[PDB]
């Protein structure tokens, strides 16, 4: 099992607060699968916005979380991001969100590689809480410019 | 009716902004329309449902030009 | 008929800093709406995500969109009664074409298709100087 | 088990963001004890500003957290808030802090209910990560009406 | 035809940042003469959940800040870049008025025009537009010192 | 004595976080003049972007912070704010700032009332540090 | 004098936004003791959070900046914090709140040493707001590289 | 050539991703099929559009097995 | 005279020449003045003509000739 | 041996030393006692002696003769 | 003319026209720190659409100066 | 006594059970000692018995008879 904690992240990923979603990696094998762990908290920044008062995770935010996870999957199986490369969220598709995930939760993520052709890659995403299925999507990332 | 041809040349048109005097038959989505990775993508999904068909991942992947299109669509 | 910040505060429940509708320029009930985001460099997420190269996160554009649908359910079936949510149930063919940036003004335009026990669906597409960014199928659901 | 997800703790406490550190409350038996789970994220605001590169949840906010869920256990325990009420921090004697929390933990806070006097009333916790103790404290709360 | 600046070369050209950098883009401009800026006004900026909570209006002042910012930008692309040790400093405003309110959805077309310049301060008179319609001008001097 | 602790304050004013600049109110005279307290911290949020690694208290602040002194000497000079009224702010006139404004400093503000006409009030407020002007500006504020 | 304005303490002190709680240095003599001074706005970001409505700051804040002014102190007197160092609140043990700390404070913190081994260092702090005693613990703060 | 409860049995497969022989006349969506409740209106909205038929929402929820759906599409009603 | 200070004020706040300010040509339309030009030459008259000018009295001064009216008349 | 953990008590929780603490001396107005030292007192008395005290017995505990006669 | 100079001298300095005298300096007498010798150097120009240098400016820090340069 | 409230000094600041701190334990080796607690462990010491121990006697201090030997001078 190979896990990396938070400062391996900040080194894989340049995203910074408010806007990362990432805070462990339990496992992951180059070019197949990774497994991230997000912990949801009520002291985080959108909780105030988003339905004040009946605090809920919002969907779009898993989303994004499981393209993190993709993202240092990336970086670990192809290297880092050189100089002038980006990593964009190129799509989405069937995507499902299927249990509300509130604070106190611990969602779990794996994401896997499906398929790549020049930089453009196909990944399938689950998320679970407590061991229920709460998200499944099918993401496209693509690293350019 | 309207042929395979006059179909494909109007989808790639309206996916890549080309006018659809330029669209060739043997004109490579990537160098001769400057289509990008998810052009690409859109753009085959923009077949299936024209044809009201599925392209599998396998023959996706050689459909990179025109004549490719209208060669899958009406046999070999 | 356009509507103002005030009049979207008193029908979407989402403030700061996850309300993401600044403007509605036009609608009709049932069938479509056309709404505004402004994008600023003075928005909270551009601090976090790649800090330096400030681009609006996709998600974002969905999220907006969805809050749109939103609005128009709203004017077209009823307000969200006391007790009711209004929850994101599904995402599909969802493509981001070009990158937004600050000084851009996103222009959404969310369509309604079809609606079957409190579950919608839309499209919706946003534009930035008439070219399309994002497009994307959504549904929506209202329940509890 | 007497669970309380977030929305009651919400109706119980007055703290609001950025300063609710109780994300759930797994049990608790009336005048005796309460166990809360405080969620470590790194999307939490002062992960920013606290050793900027090296984000390790501060001390001083594990003490706050006892004190909130010390607060939950005393509403549930005496009575709720009244509207004037406030409760608040009076003292603090004992206090170790044995092990780092980083984000991605899941800290387990048991705060245990010990005597209580003229409104004031002392409690010790422990908070836990995988079953370690990484911090334990003495607390003196009080509870006055303005 | 037209000379724009994008966030990236604002990012490098002022020091601000969030949540105090206040021009999104440069529409036009012509060295030591004049600037056209713009700032979009979003409810997702963070001044809104304070200066009157329900009734979301641009503050007069930061209409000022974002004037000065558009300025900086006109002198930094003039005469040199800052160095370091270079302050930009707010020296003095006269006659500035704000003639009708700017609110969330508004794009807020700026325009500063250099009057004189002697000695690193420098007198500019600011015009701020939404929809062809002016609703503030300022007299604006600006100093970069050490 | 005519002070107003932070309570009384945010009864009187409606800025909130991150936008209300008055903590402390010192003495007033109703009709004649107000004196007031900001005091100045690190951990203030505008801090992290203006001049990141150089903290200093931006000019319009100080402006905006006599505002709202000459807000709270006008509720109590003239009567509070009923729901239907606002509190503009309409000009600026001979603004200086003459010292900066660093954290660790306790401004003093004092604002007088000078003149009126309609809904338009004027008025003369200088900002101090330590017994020295660090700003001085007239302004203009418009009821309702 | 020795006095430290907030230059000199970014340069010293690790702490960021929101977690800086040091305004300023009054004084300090090596080895022995240090006075600084917070000051207490409504314009800091967690008075929207702990007990809206009723801005009082929080006691376990008084105890971060009394840490932090013990480890501008420390680095003053020691050395500064080399890369790779970090300095750890490794306990707590006599802290009382005697005072409500409002809006328009002035808080003056001393912290006076007592003993050092091997990085650790025992201190006495007190918080003061109009010469009133409002804060006073006995707490230990330990330098290490891992 | 035609088919009738055919293209039924057809899109069900097709939603809850069975293979055809796990859909019976007396399957149940949620118990017996994979699919949660979000999946079943997905599925009536999928066989409306399919049969450009209306079942409204007082009907919609009665259609829980296979054979409901085949005889709500027998009639339209 | 009284007409040369009038027309001063006016100009100096609209900020237009003294050649283009006669005496019948009003703020709003003529002179483009807006709703707090007029308020602040109205004090602008009340600081150099040491007289007070009631909100209704301000209502009804639109010309410099309408100033000059009101000045002469509450001596 | 009472009287001798009474004081040994008094001193360690009100900071003073046992020269200063007399039969005869009042909390409040001798010794220096916060509203809290006087409840903390009181907390350690009966950790000490494991006996429990009223409150309005409690508040009658105004000095270190009131103590004892109380424990006695 | 002077009476010109010494409005704009009361206007930038705030001074009532009774305290500006001739022999009177900008920096201590009227109390003007190093942006209303400039601004003054600038409205003083404008006034009188003339041009001065800034080694010429800086020679004029009196009333009596001024009008001497003008 | 002396010891009683040495042991429970012991055992609460070292997260041990009073029944593992017998007279002869090594603070590092037989108890868990972190990088620092020792020093720890003095200190607590020194605040409840109300005593002053030079930076050289507390250096002598690493095993539960050697603070119970201190305690008696
Ligand atoms: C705020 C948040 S959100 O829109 O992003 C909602 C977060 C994700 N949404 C969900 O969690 C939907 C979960 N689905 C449900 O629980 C529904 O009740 C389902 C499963 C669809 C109905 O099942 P059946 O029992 O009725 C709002 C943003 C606009
Ligand atoms: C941060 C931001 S983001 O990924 O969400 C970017 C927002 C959406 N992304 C885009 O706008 C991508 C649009 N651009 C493109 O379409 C790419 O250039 C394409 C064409 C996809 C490249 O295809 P091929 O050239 O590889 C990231 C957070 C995870
Ligand atoms: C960020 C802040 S700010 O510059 O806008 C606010 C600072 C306002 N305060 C000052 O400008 C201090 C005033 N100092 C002076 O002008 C002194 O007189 C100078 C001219 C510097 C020295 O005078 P002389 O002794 O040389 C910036 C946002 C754009
Ligand atoms: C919060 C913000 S603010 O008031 O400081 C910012 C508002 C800026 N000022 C204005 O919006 C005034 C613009 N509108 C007007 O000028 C009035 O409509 C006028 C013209 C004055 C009315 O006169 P006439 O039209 O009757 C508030 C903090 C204090
Ligand atoms: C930021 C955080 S903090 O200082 O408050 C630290 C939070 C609480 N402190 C701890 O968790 C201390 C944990 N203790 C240890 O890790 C070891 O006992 C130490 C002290 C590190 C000794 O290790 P040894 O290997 O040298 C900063 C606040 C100022
Ligand atoms: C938010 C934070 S907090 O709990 O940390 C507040 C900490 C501030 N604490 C105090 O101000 C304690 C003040 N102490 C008292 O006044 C007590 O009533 C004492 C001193 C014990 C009086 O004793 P006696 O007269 O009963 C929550 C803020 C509400």
């Amino acid at each position: 099992t190979h896990t990396l904690q938070i400062e391996e992240i900040l080194e894989l990923l340049p995203h910074r607060f408010p806007f990362l979603l990432v805070d462990r990696v339990l496992d992951f094998e180059e070019g197949r699968f990774l497994r991230a762990v997000k912990n949801v908290s009520v002291n985080e920044p959108f909780f105030q916005g988003h339905f004040p008062g009946k605090p809920i995770f919002p969907g779009v935010l898993i989303l994004e979380a499981m393209a993190q996870a993709t993202g240092i999957l990336a970086f670990k199986s192809v290297g880092k991001l050189e100089p002038g490369e980006l990593y964009y969220f190129a799509g989405i598709d069937e995507a499902r969100f299927k249990r509300p995930v509130v604070p106190g939760d611990q969602m779990i993520m794996e994401v896997t590689f499906e398929k790549t052709r020049r930089g453009l890659t196909r990944f399938k995403g689950v998320a679970l809480v407590d061991g229920k299925v709460v998200c499944e999507a099918t993401m496209m990332c693509a690293r350019s410019r | 009716a309207s042929t395979i041809e006059e179909r494909v040349k109007k989808i790639i048109g309206e996916q890549l902004g080309v006018k659809q005097e330029e669209v060739t038959n043997n004109a490579s989505f990537v160098e001769d329309l400057g289509a990008d990775s998810l052009d690409t993508v859109e753009l085959v999904m923009a077949l299936e449902e024209e044809f009201d068909t599925e392209i599998p991942d396998e023959e996706a992947e050689k459909i990179t030009t025109v004549q490719a299109a209208i060669d899958y669509i009406n046999g070999h």
